[PDB]
């Protein structure tokens, strides 16, 4: 992430496919799911800011259910399920992805019927730092299952 | 001297019997069951208890 | 007497003086989903009167030679005001439907049509090694027309009436909830169709819960000098609509 | 129990009641019974309706599919595979399609047979063959060769069987994603409706793989495996009209237009 | 039972509670559930977690190893032997290595098959073969020949089996020196650290020996035996990260450096 | 722990036993029985009740 | 502590770590209309979570020389998903609003803005014998900008900041519900605004219930090498929305 000259830029994104996507398939949740064919339940994503203490900023964490493609702008992303993450004293923020499906279970494998939807992140505000501070910084993302999961 | 227990069934719509034929417990079939879970030892291994609704720090 | 009925939903009322008793699903009156039978966790949207009102589909003319007409519902109502907008903005949704089919004529006219609502009315293609086109299956409120003879084309629906578009006898469609409009008996028929699926809620663009078919078993016939323009019109209202998965509109 | 309704004696009638007339247009059947049209005697009808129950109709083991494999071939290509698909078989498909939705457990039976291929080899006396049937769920490792590690089967269920024993048998519990299996699907796989259309969009039930577990012998052998399906504990919903057209494809409902009945000389003819 | 947590309805919130923020640095997961982030409906979730139990994960019979032997050979050298080693098989090893320690009973099944070798001999018709599988614990007498007295088996357990019968089966109780089997061993066999390093220092589980118990016949035969393992009553401790590198050796954990995931065009790309 | 029930017999002229041997209900034999019928949902799906002896209209 | 707050509405949550206590109307929390205070007879539509979720308006950059920005609400949200569609399809409607204004900066930056919500903020025209243009008054989510000096044009708004666009002192805007964002004190401010009018419900296109104004009383200032791009962003959610008079969409 960095200081931007423009508003609403995209930070990251990927489809919600825990058993296939390169983002999740080898994470612990993915590794367990790779031994199952079908799965169900809600998921948590934790984002930990690892920049300097003198750095502040805000982010949009959002989930967009299928029936439309991934958002192409913050304006569209914000219309889904979302959390505004205020980077301050607490370093971590959690985005909970609710269970939304026409089914009770989804396929572990990529499948068109049990489409995952999309997870994206957009800047809400700029990353603002004082003089003699590096504006370039990193964020770590962690993933785990919710209590409602099988 | 068989025991009687239940079969796994689907939720939100039955017994079977089980006799042991051997003198060694190693001969018994697998102990498949619902058991119990206690994930806290791996998900919350923390001395000072955190409250879900509260700030983690202070 | 029992020939007269009135239905009020939302901001619309249909009053009929010559009608059949109302047919109701498989004996099930439409309701909202229970906590016991649920998937999606988010609190659902319930537009209530905003979408549960009646909408009228494009009328068709009944010719003495007409083979019949059909509509697919989630697609038929995709542009119908707020019902339309709520499905355009959601991943999942559910609704039952009230289907009221009308066709008046003079006592001197004769003929008879089957009004039937058929779930999962998957269509066969006229070309065997192919699949039907989207426009051959549904044109929103514009009815598709059945063929009197075997039809053709690479993406055409095998619309010959006798097989009801799906390879079954047309005469056996009476299994499905249905009612008849016999011009000597009534002017309208009413069918109440609850949501029916393998799942509690579904995507309203990928799947058509049911198809309405209007089939003239006895063709329209009249003497000369009698009115030649005899329309058939269809009016429908969703019930207990629920939506989940609010998202960027499709 | 499930006894057929009996018959009540009925004498002469002269009244305003009109059981004989109705309005078919209303969408319900007449409830008229013989006691309403003719004079009747009492009949204690002891007949039952057990064979008409859904469970009895469906619980028979039908051949669904069969394929073959050999004990010799090129580069390990000696195994058969089959995508689970219950629509490749005309009789079973027809029965199953009578209900729009169904929920059931499935019992499988396999029948394994084999024969000799024409050969010039003398000394073909061979040991009894053993066969392996393995099920690979969608996304599992796939065999590419008969000697591939993919056959280790650490998790995937499989059955090993020796010829001469009773045919293999196994129970599969209901496995749908939804609460019932759909027989029909009036829809598309994708939101833009650009994928396939119809029932095959839901068919993601895995594949069976089959091979010999002996090594090769000079005498060539060809084996055939027939897979049988027997639904159990079957609950069904929303009956449909039986098909009149013959099936063309396993992946869809395309059909050849077909008449509704055999014809006859006239509407009053007795010779049909 | 083992039911998944259900969902509690949740209305609008405007308060000082902050379930959304935490401190990952503390080493515990967030306990946030959907009721804490969005408005929810009540959901009576009836799903269970039975297949996730350790017992179900592991209790499948995996092929671990196979070898061969012939009915003809030089100077009695017609038997197979195998050192017990569960690390020679990629799929089972991977599953077992998920837990650092485990305690379980082991059920074994053997699958025995055979085939003919190319020969010029006519008159190869032969009687049904019977096989002997013997287990020799560390330090026992060892077969050197198929006709050695070492096969008398006065104490060592063994199984005799005739082809055409159901495959052999037997139960082995937990046998460790310690209170659990170790999957990993960060240490040395010797105090001067001059022996081997790693898990193989603990592998002293004995050897299986296998042979035909018929006499020889002019028609040459080669036999293959597959050994299957099914852990039961399994209790495990201390889970570990699954391996990403492919296994190289059965005796150690040497590995080829490997990336953590398949790549993609960009961090915002949907096509992974 | 077997259950005892009856055999189907001819009408107008007997028990058998049934023990389950498996832990999974999917292993049980078919649920063949007389059950019950309720054809009205398909033969009389009508809001306003018709009387058999009465005119359908008025 | 009391510096941290979290607001959840519908399918959206805003969490803030450095904020002011929430300002609430004139002490009134937004509610639905009572039977005692009602006009329209039709059963109202209550979209609930469909429209009561948060929406984000176009962000602006705060320059050290900026005079300030403003938005009119019913107009600002006219294209905001289903809130937008429900007003496009109804004659009457009512809603309260939650306004959350954000602007973070480093501890080394200084400046301070007034965040104020003003009802009936009728605008004066720069040309005295004239009326302002529609686009000079509102650009949906795009903020209008105040002028540092007297402005001009026949349909221009007299945007000079010191008169707040309406001929009053800017320093007296504090009467209206307001909160400040002082960069040394907080990153965000929250105002809850109940519906306020002379009538229970109104037409959401003809009238703007209130205007949000963001005014830098103390301009942004910083040392060199410090971040130069410091945005201000506004997020709003309707509450207890009600609609009456379903009609052909405007
Ligand atoms: C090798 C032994 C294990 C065999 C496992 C095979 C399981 C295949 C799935 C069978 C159920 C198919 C149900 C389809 C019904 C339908 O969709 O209409
Ligand atoms: C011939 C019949 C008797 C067969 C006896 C074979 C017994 C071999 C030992 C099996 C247990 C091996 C357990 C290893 C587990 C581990 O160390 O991780």
């Amino acid at each position: 992430v960095q200081s931007n000259s423009t508003n609403g830029s995209q930070v990251f994104g990927f489809p919600l496919i825990p058993g296939a996507s390169s983002v999740l398939n080898r994470t612990l949740l993915g590794e367990i799911l790779n031994y199952y064919t079908h799965w169900s339940g809600s998921i948590k994503l934790t984002f930990m800011f690892c920049g300097s203490a003198m750095a502040t900023g805000k982010f949009l964490l959002a989930y967009s259910p299928p029936g439309a493609g991934a958002p192409t702008t913050r304006k569209e992303a914000m219309l889904g399920t979302h959390v505004i993450w205020d980077v301050g004293l607490q370093s971590s923020c959690v985005l909970c992805i609710p269970w939304i499906s026409q089914t009770h279970y989804r396929y572990v494998v990529m499948d068109e019927y049990t489409a995952g939807g999309y997870i994206t992140c957009w800047y809400q505000t700029n990353i603002v730092v004082p003089a003699d501070t590096q504006s370039d910084c990193k964020i770590l993302c962690f993933v785990s299952a919710c209590n409602d999961f099988s | 001297g068989a025991q009687v227990s239940t079969q796994k069934t689907g939720a939100h719509e039955i017994h079977y019997t089980n006799m042991n034929y051997y003198k060694d417990s190693a001969s018994n079939s697998a102990n498949r069951q619902e058991f119990a879970q206690d994930p806290g030892k791996f998900t919350e291994p923390v001395k000072d208890i955190m409250i879900k609704s509260m700030p983690a720090l202070n | 007497s029992d020939r007269v009925r009135s239905i009020t939903l939302g901001n619309s009322t249909i009053t009929t003086q010559e009608c059949a008793n109302v047919v109701v699903g498989y004996g099930t009156w439409p309701t909202y989903l229970r906590d016991e039978e649920a998937t999606a966790e988010d609190q659902p949207t319930q537009p209530d009167v905003a979408t549960c009102r009646f909408y009228t589909l494009e009328s068709v003319m009944w010719q003495q030679s007409s083979p019949g007409w059909w509509w697919k519902f989630p697609d038929a109502l995709s542009n119908m005001g707020l019902f339309g907008q709520n499905m355009q903005y959601h991943y999942l949704g559910r609704a039952g439907y009230t289907l009221h089919v009308q066709c008046n004529a003079s006592k001197f006219h004769q003929g008879c049509l089957l009004v039937v609502c058929v779930p999962e009315a998957e269509m066969g293609c006229a070309t065997i090694a192919n699949k039907p086109d989207q426009k051959s299956l549904s044109n929103g409120e514009t009815a598709n027309v059945f063929d009197s003879q075997n039809t053709s084309g690479q993406t055409a629906v095998q619309a010959n009436v006798i097989n009801a578009g799906m390879g079954i006898g047309v005469g056996n469609l009476t299994i499905f909830p249905h009612q008849w409009i016999n011009l000597r008996t009534n002017n309208s028929a009413t069918i109440v169709m609850p949501y029916v699926n393998s799942v509690p809620m579904d995507n309203m663009f990928r799947h058509n819960n049911f198809t309405l078919m209007i089939i003239p078993f006895a063709p329209l016939s009249y003497s000369t000098g009698a009115t030649t323009y005899v329309p058939i019109t269809v009016t429908v209202a969703p019930m207990c609509a629920e939506y989940n998965g609010l998202r960027l509109a499709g | 129990i499930a006894r057929v309704a009996d018959t009540i004696s009925s004498g002469p009638v002269n009244s305003e009641s009109i059981p004989a007339l109705t309005a078919a247009e209303t969408g319900h059947t007449s409830q008229v019974v013989p006691a309403d049209t003719m004079q009747t005697r009492h009949v204690k009808n002891y007949h039952s309706r057990s064979e008409s129950t859904v469970e009895n109709f469906l619980c028979r083991s039908a051949c669904v599919y069969y394929t073959t494999y050999k004990n010799h071939g090129t580069d390990g290509d000696n195994f058969a595979q089959w995508v689970i698909n219950t629509r490749q078989v005309a009789q079973l498909r027809r029965k199953l399609e009578m209900f729009t939705y169904a929920r059931f457990d499935l019992e499988l039976t396999f029948v394994i047979t084999s024969s000799q291929e024409q050969s010039t080899i003398k000394g073909q006396d061979s040991p009894v063959l053993t066969h392996q049937i393995m099920y690979v769920p969608p996304g599992g490792p796939v065999p590419t060769k008969i000697n591939s590690y993919s056959w280790q089967t650490s998790t995937n269920p499989s059955v090993f069987w020796t010829e001469g024993s009773a045919p293999p048998r196994i129970s599969i519990p209901f496995i749908s994603i939804g609460n019932a299996y759909s027989m029909f699907y009036d829809g598309w796989a994708r939101f833009d409706k650009q994928g396939t259309y119809g029932i095959n969009t839901l068919n993601n039930m895995g594949t069976l793989y089959m091979r010999h577990v002996n090594d090769g012998s000079p005498g060539p052998i060809v084996s055939t495996v027939r897979i049988y399906f027997k639904p159990k504990h079957v609950k069904t919903w929303v009956p449909r009209p039986p098909r009149l057209c013959q099936y063309q494809k396993a992946g869809n409902v395309n059909f050849e237009p077909s008449g509704v009945t055999e014809g006859r000389t006239e509407i009053t003819a007795m010779q049909t």
